[PDB]
RNA sequence: AAAAAUGUAAAA
RNA sequence: GAGGGUAGGGCCCGUGACUGGGGCGAAGUCGUAACAAGGUAGCUGUACCGGAAGGUGCGGCUGGA
RNA sequence: CUGGUCCACCCGUGACGCUGAGGCGCGAAAGCGUGGGGAGCAAACCGGAUUAGAUACCCGGGUAGUCCACGCCCUAAACGAUGCGCGCUAGGUCUCUGGGUCUCCUGGGGGCCGAAGCUAACGCGUUAAGCGCGCCGCCUGGGGAGUACGGCCGCAAGGC
RNA sequence: GGAGGAAGAAGCCCUUCGGGGUGUAAACUCCUGAACCCGGGACGAAACCCCCGAGGAGGGGACUGACGGUACCGGGGUAAUAGCGCCGGCCAACUCCGUGCCAGCAGCCGCGGUAAUACGGAGGGCGCGAGCGUUACCCGGAUUCACUGGGCGUAAAGGGCGUGUAGGCGGCCUGGGGCGUCCCAUGUGAAAGACCACGGCUCAACCGUGGGGGAGCGUGGGAUACGCUCAGGCUAGACGG
RNA sequence: CAGCUAGUUGGUGGGGUAAUGGCCCACCAAGGCGACGACGGGUAGCCGGUCUGAGAGGAUGGCCGGCCACAGGGGCACUGA
């Protein structure tokens, strides 16, 4: 029951003998604005039904956000194959600057201070997909050594 | 010939690690110990000692890696999430103490030639030097 | 100067009840809590959500009508609130509310925020002796805000300190009601405010 | 590259030439306008665009567009140059001020008075 | 101070006058990396002692001739003609550039 | 391994 | 020794009967070469030739089977 | 007569290496020059047939050229459309060649399929398009145009 | 100008003809009072000059104001100029008539050829305000010359292949030097500016005052890890038998 | 723009200046410079600063401040610290 918004909905069509169907695909972000948060994009013949299959779709998928008054713990290089981009943590009072897609991903993260920028492909969902991995990637100070530790 | 014998060995760990390899070899090197000796101090590597390879001294780099992990694809966690080489043998990296990089907010370490020895990236602002950027790892 | 327009018209705006007037916005007539919606023809007719810009906008014109101030000052702050270190955001409402003719609404004296400028225009207020007509004028931390002599006995001042009878007002602020002055304790903590506007939004926005 | 080929050749600068060549890039361009036709529009348009030709002060010779409901050029009327060049026109490169020197405005004009060249009228 | 720069003969068909290279390294203004390069000085040998592909010190000194404002120093090491040729070959090459 | 040319110019 | 004068070269700009190709165009004329074995697989260096696209030769490449 | 290349013995040298602006040399085919040769083939060219037309597709005849020498030209889808060198990163399969008490092991080369990994996708994947260093080459919207001018090379066509 | 003020004038626009909009906007009531009027009215000026001492030090006396009868202070005092751009998307702001690929808009994609939110007018709205908007030029977005921070099988791009000159790069160990580089000290980096702090002019702009460290360079001292350099040894690269 | 140079490079002696110096003169020796871009052409006064920009970078030099150069074009020397 996590607080959700969507980014984008296009519309794809078909070719074929007589016309041309279409088929609408929607991308949606969930998230209760502190460390939960996850992205589902559904695709349906139709705009509003297309939602509600992001709907389960979003509320499926899911990351930890290792929050810190508010902003992220550490800046990271996450390269998507196509899109580029890079986090990093800022202080209180800076504000969510980031992209369209990006925003409401940390916005619904519980982020306040985070400075961001796309580079290479700005493709709307490429983007999103790059920011969620991002964010699972992230890595806490405890997380560190946990990992470190071994003993 | 190589080049930068630290270049092709910070790529054995890397290209070693990806593969979750036990342990990797590399020629015996003075520089390479250092680079084991404080990738192994800040915790890095399991550790290391000269090993044989037919009357060649190299060096046995026993790798660390992270707990099992559940879901699809069982991948283990890597200790050394990325480990890449700054200053080369094209372009000396000299930077001075109150310049020396903070590897991801301090999560990551600066392994660098200090004027006085090897230091981290913390490591060598406390002592109050400055040296050849030799890496990062994080 | 400030826009003399029809004011009780962009309550409508905003969807949010704006007390730009004294009495009346108090009274059973906002002008909005008649009609909740925007003016226009139109206004009446299912909207559309807006975009990120779109409400970053909507949301910082719901602050700088607020205050009733020329959004050349109004940016001319936000970046001076930037030039200086803390909790830019909050630092802005806070020298927002630093703004003498501001503070002389929030220390009783007018009864509207508009109707602090024109008082304090005419010098009606004095700050510990001088009287400063600057509507501008940023009050330091302790100040006389008092009532200039002439202007103390004056009806619609009366009016307005009468009423100001108790009523508990300005945390930050202390109110001499007996002598017809007031005072700026400390600069007024984010918490102690409570606007209806969310700060973080007017940030983004002046990062373009 | 690498970083000798940097050493050595460098990253070549960019360096952009002007869409519009008005001498000192002067906000406004003075000359007599010359030739005063209508000239067919391109692909997509048809609607009988009346340009004219300004041979300036400045040595120069080009085609400026007459934007507003009409106008009052003839073959030795005097103009000041915008520049602005029109899609819809080959060649058009270059806008003509409106209300200045013998170029008159627009008449009847209410919105966007500025462009136009119309001093404000009076209701009453 | 008076400047003084540690160079190698590289021609001796002056009277009382002596070329001098001197090759200075410096990290590259925005790319860093350790570029070499130099320039020719005439040096004032009144002893003509100095040889080609002596390595001396030159330092800057009283206005000789027109292009002249520096003077020898002491030698570093006679046999270095090594060098002498890096500058010689350098030369014959440019002979082949032109048409 | 298959004799046989061509359809100008206005909207998703 | 300013400059002036005489003779002769270098570079740059403008201009010029005529001419070369190029770009541009809701429409023309002549064909149809290319994309499907495009109805001779196509492309290509070079060569020759023809109203034109192009054909043919020598070799080569599949981005042909 | 002569270059390059591989395996075994670990015998000698002792960092002698990698790369490579300009330059030097090689460089299919067609083409040019003097001389030689000419079976077949074969642009051009002549004729037949098809077609509206047919300078073409097919058929008949046919020259230069194709071949030799010596000299010049220096282009190409010169194609893996993938610069050179050293290092690390599952393996299954068959083939060329070399070593060895040999239902098998070991070195160099060629081809398919695929771990990880890269990739816009295709697809690449120890013969990388993987991970990493060193150096040269080169690209920065299409058309204009590989043209125009200048410069250099060439007998020319034309090339850089 | 301020406070109030109708279930809400008039006109104007829309309308499913019920009503909706302009809009508390106005009208009107009440309060203030820019402009304007009267009176007073600066700082900026102290010193050179006079006197005792010794013509000095120290100390005491005296002249001068362009701006100005200006700012500023006290009193008397009238509701008192509002404009420009935009409203298809980018981009915040929707409807009516007229027009009919015309007229005309256009920054990009495009709009207009009978019902245009895109031309023009209107009603209304959005932004901004003594300003708004256009043109021009510079940085930005442009990680589109890519040090940070690109790329080259088919998208623009591997030279046709080889040889080698300069140049660029450099295997493991030990030693001296300390050129690169690293650290300290110091000279320097002037003022104006930028930043932080306090203060001046009713605030600000403007300005005074103080504090900070600064790249680089000069000198002195220090270190030696990698680069460099000379020197000795090895065989894993290359070469040779 | 790929090769450039006769006061050209250097030396001895001298002239000249406040002073070094082909700055200039006579004599002598062939040198001097250049792909680390000489020579040519184009453009422009330089910096402190200013503009933009996450920074690096890019753009720029109006005002004030510092240095420079010119005072219709062009040459000359007198007076004087
Ligand atoms: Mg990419
Ligand atoms: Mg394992
Ligand atoms: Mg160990
Ligand atoms: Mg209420
Ligand atoms: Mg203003
Ligand atoms: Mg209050
Ligand atoms: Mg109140
Ligand atoms: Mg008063
Ligand atoms: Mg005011
Ligand atoms: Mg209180
Ligand atoms: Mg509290
Ligand atoms: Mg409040
Ligand atoms: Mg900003
Ligand atoms: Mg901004
Ligand atoms: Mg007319
Ligand atoms: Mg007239
Ligand atoms: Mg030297
Ligand atoms: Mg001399
Ligand atoms: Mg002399
Ligand atoms: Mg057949
Ligand atoms: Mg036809
Ligand atoms: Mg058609
Ligand atoms: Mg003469
Ligand atoms: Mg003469
Ligand atoms: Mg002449
Ligand atoms: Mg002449
Ligand atoms: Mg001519
Ligand atoms: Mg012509
Ligand atoms: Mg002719
Ligand atoms: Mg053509
Ligand atoms: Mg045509
Ligand atoms: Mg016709
Ligand atoms: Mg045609
Ligand atoms: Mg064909
Ligand atoms: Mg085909
Ligand atoms: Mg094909
Ligand atoms: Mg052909
Ligand atoms: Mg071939
Ligand atoms: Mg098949
Ligand atoms: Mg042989
Ligand atoms: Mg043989
Ligand atoms: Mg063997
Ligand atoms: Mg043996
Ligand atoms: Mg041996
Ligand atoms: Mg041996
Ligand atoms: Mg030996
Ligand atoms: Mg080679
Ligand atoms: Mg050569
Ligand atoms: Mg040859
Ligand atoms: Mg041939
Ligand atoms: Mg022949
Ligand atoms: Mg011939
Ligand atoms: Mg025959
Ligand atoms: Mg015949
Ligand atoms: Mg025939
Ligand atoms: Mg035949
Ligand atoms: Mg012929
Ligand atoms: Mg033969
Ligand atoms: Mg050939
Ligand atoms: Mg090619
Ligand atoms: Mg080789
Ligand atoms: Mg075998
Ligand atoms: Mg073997
Ligand atoms: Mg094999
Ligand atoms: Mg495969
Ligand atoms: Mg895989
Ligand atoms: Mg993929
Ligand atoms: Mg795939
Ligand atoms: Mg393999
Ligand atoms: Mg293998
Ligand atoms: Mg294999
Ligand atoms: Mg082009
Ligand atoms: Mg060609
Ligand atoms: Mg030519
Ligand atoms: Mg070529
Ligand atoms: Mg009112
Ligand atoms: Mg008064
Ligand atoms: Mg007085
Ligand atoms: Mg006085
Ligand atoms: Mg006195
Ligand atoms: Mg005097
Ligand atoms: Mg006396
Ligand atoms: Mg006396
Ligand atoms: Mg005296
Ligand atoms: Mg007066
Ligand atoms: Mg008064
Ligand atoms: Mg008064
Ligand atoms: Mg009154
Ligand atoms: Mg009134
Ligand atoms: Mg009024
Ligand atoms: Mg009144
Ligand atoms: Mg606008
Ligand atoms: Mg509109
Ligand atoms: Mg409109
Ligand atoms: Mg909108
Ligand atoms: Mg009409
Ligand atoms: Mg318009
Ligand atoms: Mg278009
Ligand atoms: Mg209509
Ligand atoms: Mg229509
Ligand atoms: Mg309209
Ligand atoms: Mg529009
Ligand atoms: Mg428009
Ligand atoms: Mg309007
Ligand atoms: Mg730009
Ligand atoms: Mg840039
Ligand atoms: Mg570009
Ligand atoms: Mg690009
Ligand atoms: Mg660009
Ligand atoms: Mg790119
Ligand atoms: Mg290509
Ligand atoms: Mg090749
Ligand atoms: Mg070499
Ligand atoms: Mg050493
Ligand atoms: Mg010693
Ligand atoms: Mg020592
Ligand atoms: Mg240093
Ligand atoms: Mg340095
Ligand atoms: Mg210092
Ligand atoms: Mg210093
Ligand atoms: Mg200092
Ligand atoms: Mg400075
Ligand atoms: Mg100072
Ligand atoms: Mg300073
Ligand atoms: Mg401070
Ligand atoms: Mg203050
Ligand atoms: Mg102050
Ligand atoms: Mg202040
Ligand atoms: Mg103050
Ligand atoms: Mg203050
Ligand atoms: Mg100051
Ligand atoms: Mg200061
Ligand atoms: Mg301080
Ligand atoms: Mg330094
Ligand atoms: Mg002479
Ligand atoms: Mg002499
Ligand atoms: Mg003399
Ligand atoms: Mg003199
Ligand atoms: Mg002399
Ligand atoms: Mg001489
Ligand atoms: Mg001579
Ligand atoms: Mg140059
Ligand atoms: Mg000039
Ligand atoms: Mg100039
Ligand atoms: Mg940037
Ligand atoms: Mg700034
Ligand atoms: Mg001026
Ligand atoms: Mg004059
Ligand atoms: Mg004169
Ligand atoms: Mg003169
Ligand atoms: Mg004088
Ligand atoms: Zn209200």
């Amino acid at each position: 029951d996590f607080e959700e918004k969507m980014i984008l909905i296009r519309r794809t069509a078909r070719m074929q003998a007589g016309g041309r169907r279409f088929r609408f695909g929607a991308l949606v972000v969930v998230g209760d604005r502190q460390g939960r948060v996850g992205l589902g994009f559904g695709k349906a013949p139709e705009v509003p039904l297309a939602v509600q299959k992001a709907g389960y779709y979003a509320r499926r998928n899911m990351v930890e956000v290792p929050l810190q008054n508010g902003t992220i713990p550490h800046e990271i290089e996450v390269e998507f194959g196509a899109s580029k981009i890079v986090l990093k943590p800022a202080a209180p009072g800076t504000g969510v600057i980031a992209g369209a897609v990006p925003r409401a991903i940390l916005e619904l993260a519980g982020v306040t201070d985070i400075l961001t920028k796309e580079l290479g492909s700005r493709n709307p969902i490429n983007i999103a997909y790059a920011t969620m991995e991002a964010l699972r990637q992230l890595r806490t100070k405890a997380d560190v050594e946990r990992l470190r530790k071994g003993e | 010939m190589l080049t930068d014998p630290i270049a092709d060995m910070l790529t054995r760990i890397r290209n070693a690690t990806r593969v979750y390899k036990e342990s990797t070899d590399v020629p015996a090197s003075r520089f390479k110990e250092e680079i084991l000796r404080i990738l192994a101090r800040e915790g890095f590597i399991k550790g290391y000692e000269r090993v044989d390879v037919d009357g060649k001294p190299y060096l046995r780099v026993y790798l660390k890696y992270g707990p099992r992990r559940q879901g699809p694809d069982p991948r283990p966690e890597q200790v050394i999430h990325h480990i890449r080489r700054i200053s080369k043998p094209g372009r000396r990296v000299y930077v001075g103490v109150k310049e020396i990089p903070r590897v991801r907010r301090g999560l990551g370490i600066a392994i660098l030639s200090t004027s006085k020895g090897v230091l981290t990236d913390r490591e060598a602002r406390k002592l109050g030097v400055g040296g050849e950027l030799i890496c990062e790892v994080w | 100067g400030r826009y003399i327009g029809p004011v009780c018209r962009l309550c409508r705006r905003e969807g949010v009840k704006l007390y730009l007037k004294g009495e009346r916005c108090y009274s059973p007539k906002c002008a909005m809590e008649r009609r909740p919606y925007p003016p226009g023809q139109h206004g009446q007719k299912r909207a559309r959500r807006p975009s990120d810009y779109a409400v970053r906008l909507r949301e910082k014109q719901k602050l700088r009508r607020i205050y009733g101030i020329s959004e050349r000052q109004f940016r001319n702050l936000f970046e001076e609130a930037s030039k200086k270190k803390g909790v830019t955001g909050s630092v802005f409402l806070g020298l927002l509310e630093s703004r003498l003719d501001n503070v002389v609404y929030r220390l009783g004296f007018a009864v509207s925020r508009r109707q602090a400028r024109q008082l304090v225009r005419h010098g009606h207020i004095t700050v510990n002796g001088r009287r400063v007509d600057l509507p501008s004028y940023r009050v330091r931390p302790g100040d006389e805000i008092a009532v200039a002599e002439k202007s103390r006995n004056l009806e619609l001042i009366r009016q307005n300190l009468e009423a100001m009878k108790g009523r508990k007002v300005g945390p930050w602020l202390s109110l001499d009601v007996e002598g017809m002055k007031g005072k700026f304790l400390r600069l007024p903590d984010r918490e102690d405010l409570a606007l209806p506007v969310n700060e973080q939004l007017v940030i983004e926005f002046y990062s373009r | 590259p690498t970083i000798n080929q940097l050493v050595r050749k460098g990253r070549e600068k960019v360096r952009k030439k002007s869409k519009v060549p008005a001498l000192k890039g002067a906000p406004f361009r003075r000359g007599v306008c010359t030739v005063v036709r209508t000239v067919t529009p391109k692909k997509p348009n048809s609607a009988l665009r009346k340009v004219a030709k300004v041979r300036l002060t400045s040595g120069y010779e080009v085609t400026a567009y007459i934007p507003g409901e009409g106008h009052n050029l003839q073959e030795h009327s005097v103009v000041l140059i915008r520049g602005g060049r029109v899609k819809d026109l080959p060649g058009v490169r270059y806008h003509i001020v409106r209300g200045v020197y013998d170029a008159a405005g627009v008449k009847d004009r209410k919105k966007s008075r500025s462009k136009y060249g119309t001093k404000k009228p009076k209701e009453a | 101070p008076k400047k003084v720069l540690t160079g190698v003969v590289v021609s001796d068909k002056m009277q009382k006058t002596v070329t001098v290279l001197v090759e200075r390294q410096f990290p590259h203004p925005l790319y860093g990396k350790v570029i070499k390069r130099s320039k020719k000085y005439l040096a004032h040998d009144p002893e003509e002692k100095y040889k080609l592909g002596d390595v001396v010190e030159i330092i800057e000194s009283r206005p000789i001739s027109k292009r002249k404002r520096f003077r020898v120093l002491r030698l570093v090491e006679s046999g270095r003609m090594d060098l002498v040729e890096k500058y010689l070959i350098r030369r014959q090459n440019y002979q082949s550039l032109s048409k």
